[PDB]
RNA sequence: UCGCUCAGUGGUUAAGGAUGUGUCGUCGCAUAGACAGCCAGGAGGUUGGCUUAGAAGCAGCCACCCUUCAAAGAGUGCGUA
């Protein structure tokens, strides 16, 4: 922390890192990891076994590492009634994909600690769509 | 591919024709009797279709007419044989006709590919 | 068509045929002109003419007193065409007509400098020309471009201060010794 | 958008930019012609839909339509067409179209855009007119639908040619 | 190499007025054709 | 009277072309004195689901909802596993 900082995004897994295949020493060497794993996502990352989890992953000069992230609750609410199987194909085919009509709720009633908006008509615009990419239709819409 | 047998015959002759109509999207017409060499319009959709698409279809107005007989050329002094060439001669007919959008006449500009005279695209 | 400038009020010019030349701060920029074009001198400022309508006027006119600024870099305005370079060494000198420039092979090659653009020298690392010509500051410039051609890899001699010009690739990228 | 002219011969109708004019009105022959500057506001968007006037030099006021369109053959220089004008009691030919407009539902399972490349319709008409309203192209191209020529919008009444079952947009992707 | 109607191809290639020729410069680095 | 005018074609020659040119119709507009040559804005849900090493704006299939704010593109082209 001489007087600058770095940049770079990342999208860390489920904390994958350890053995090897992954991306343990593969992905530290320039100041990532390599003997810090636990306790930075694995800290309070564990209250699932399978999310996402956002964060800026500072990266100095020194080699100690703590905490720092953005709050990853944020997209996972919308993320654990469903799953990856029959959902992204080739949308635009027939009719493929649903979800819920009763879960066009908490599913939007999910941006203010992290979408810098939070509103009313603007914490569930950005999030109204995240299954877009599976193309399947709304029946619902964030009431 | 155009006629099965029913004997030979033709003569020639050139001027223009009669096959025009007014188009509904994007039309093109030949303009007079220029070169195809059959085994060329042999060569006119497939080169119209490199990959414009999985699969797609549009309209046309013509059909192969044709024969010529050719003969060898041992000693030209004699009568005839057999065609053995083949060709399509035209007027100023439609030919293509696009109904997409941003492509507009892409596979309408490597036709004039296999065009040593003028054929231009027009529209209607 | 063009008049307006920038220049205080010390310099003159002719009116004969095309004889003209400026005469500030070292000049008399070289002027010759036809007979269908010409103009006078009008006061401190300057003015436009046409003689005649047509295509007769747009070809030798139309940009008359933008030439002006062949002359202006040194009646007034400022002169300096600068370069840096990275193909072995940046050293030149000049010590009369003749710069040196030391790169590559022990076969001379020396180029002949004119009067003008004769060198300085001052600063080695990149060197400095009183170029007073504006017909041979940029050609200068280009004077290295047909023979010890910058490298089409990293981000060499031609350079002219700094854009997203870049340097070369290919394949990927890398270099040693 | 003004009239006069006269020539009875084919001299001012083969001279740069012109054509050559019809008109058999009740008691109105001749053959005109006028200039051709914006003179192709035919298939454009005036398609019948519409009837201004022109001020003909000298008498009268006749509306009148486009009558068709016809552009030229090859080239893309219009050679003499035609033109109603509505006054007689018993003529034909009607204008009404048949276009492709959109994205193109084909990719369901293999199929370009609405093609089509006819000049001509099951249409009728009695007076002479010929309205500007109608489809036909669309209606989910598929199996179980189509969606061509045999009653369809059909401008006003019913209609009239010889057997009505032409082919037209139709669908077969 | 090829003397004849072979269009612009990209507006940035400006026609030149030379002898009588129809010329084509790319759009930025890669294409000086002449003939 | 005067244009294409400048290639020496006119005195053996063409499919395709080059923003050369006398001249007829539209257009978003410099009687907001626009764009075409800049200063400052250059980031959030999501850094999109999916072939899952990450593919994270760019090895892939598909897809385009809102945000600080009076607006701003599911990212053209650069670096690139």
């Amino acid at each position: 922390m001489k007087k600058v900082a770095g940049i770079v995004k990342l999208q860390l897994p489920a904390g994958k890192a350890t053995p090897a295949p992954p991306v343990g020493p593969a992905l530290g060497q320039y100041g990532a990891n390599i003997m810090e794993f636990t306790k930075a996502f694995n800290a309070q990352t564990a209250d699932k076994g399978d999310a996402i989890i956002p964060v800026e992953i500072t990266i100095y000069a020194d080699r100690s590492f703590t905490f720092i992230t953005k709050t990853p609750p944020m997209s996972y609410l919308i993320r654990k009634a469903a799953g990856i199987g029959k959902g992204s194909s080739t949308p635009n085919k027939a009719k493929v994909g649903k979800l819920n009509w009763d879960q066009v709720l908490e599913i939007a009633k999910t941006k203010m600690p992290d979408l810098n908006a939070g509103s009313v008509e603007a914490a569930a615009n950005t999030v109204a769509g995240t299954a877009r990419s599976m193309g399947v239709t709304v029946e619902g819409g964030p009431n | 591919t155009k006629f099965r047998k029913q004997f030979r015959g033709r003569m020639t002759g050139d001027a223009k024709g009669g096959d025009y109509v007014a188009f509904g999207d994007y039309g093109l017409i030949a303009m007079e009797p220029a070169w195809i060499k059959s085994n060329q319009i042999e060569a006119c959709r497939i080169v119209m279709s490199r990959h414009f698409r999985r699969g797609g279809k549009i309209y046309i107005r013509i059909f192969p007419d044709k024969p010529v007989t050719k003969k060898p050329a041992e000693t030209r002094m004699g009568k005839g044989k057999g065609a053995v060439e083949y060709w399509v001669s035209v007027v100023k007919p439609g030919r293509v006709m696009f109904e997409v959008a941003g492509v507009t006449e892409e596979q309408a500009k490597e036709a004039f590919r296999l065009a040593g005279h003028k054929l231009p695209i027009q529209t209607k | 068509g063009k008049q307006p400038i920038a220049v205080p009020s010390g310099v003159t010019v002719n009116a004969q045929d095309g004889v003209f030349k400026v005469k500030g701060p070292k000049g008399e920029l070289t002027v010759p002109y036809n007979t269908e074009l010409t103009v006078r001198q009008d006061g401190d400022q300057l003015l436009v003419e046409r003689p005649s309508d047509a295509q007769k006027h747009r070809a030798l006119h139309g940009l008359t007193r933008t030439l002006v600024a062949n002359a202006v870099k040194g009646v007034s305005d400022g002169y300096t065409i600068n370069l840096e370079l990275r193909g072995v060494g940046f050293r030149a000198k000049l010590t009369g007509k003749a710069l040196e420039m030391n790169i590559g092979y022990s076969h001379p090659v020396i180029i002949e400098p004119p009067a003008g653009v004769t060198f300085a020298v001052p600063e080695p690392t990149r060197i400095d020309v009183s170029g007073i010509d504006k017909q041979l500051v940029g050609q200068v410039a280009a004077n290295v471009r047909k023979v010890r051609k910058p490298d089409a890899y990293h981000g060499k001699g031609v350079r002219f201060v700094g854009e997203q010009i870049a340097l070369k690739a290919g394949k990927a990228g890398a270099t040693g010794g | 958008m003004e009239l006069t002219a006269k020539p009875r011969t084919p001299k001012q109708k083969l001279d740069e930019s012109m054509i050559a004019a019809v008109a058999y009105n009740k008691e109105n022959n001749v053959s005109f012609a006028l200039d051709r500057k914006a003179f192709d506001r035919a298939f454009r968007q005036q398609s019948t839909t519409g009837l201004f006037d022109i001020t003909v030099e000298g008498g009268e006021t006749f509306p009148a339509l486009v009558k068709a369109v016809q552009m030229d053959k090859r080239k893309r220089a219009p050679i003499h067409v035609d033109f109603y004008m509505v006054t007689y009691g018993e003529p034909v030919e009607v204008s009404v179209p048949v276009h492709t407009t959109g994205r193109s539902q084909g990719e369901v399972q293999g199929g370009l855009v609405d093609i089509v490349v006819h000049n001509l319709q099951i249409v009728a008409p009695g007076p002479r007119r010929i309205p500007q309203e109608l489809v036909v192209d669309v209606t989910k191209m598929n199996i179980g639908d189509h969606i061509t020529a045999g009653d369809i919008k059909l401008p006003e009444g019913c209609t009239l040619a010889a057997d009505p079952e032409l082919t037209v947009v139709s669908v077969l992707p | 190499k090829v003397r004849s109607s072979v269009k612009k191809m990209c507006d940035n290639c400006k026609v030149v007025r030379r002898h009588g020729r129809v010329l084509v410069i790319c759009s930025n680095v890669k294409h000086k054709q002449r003939q």
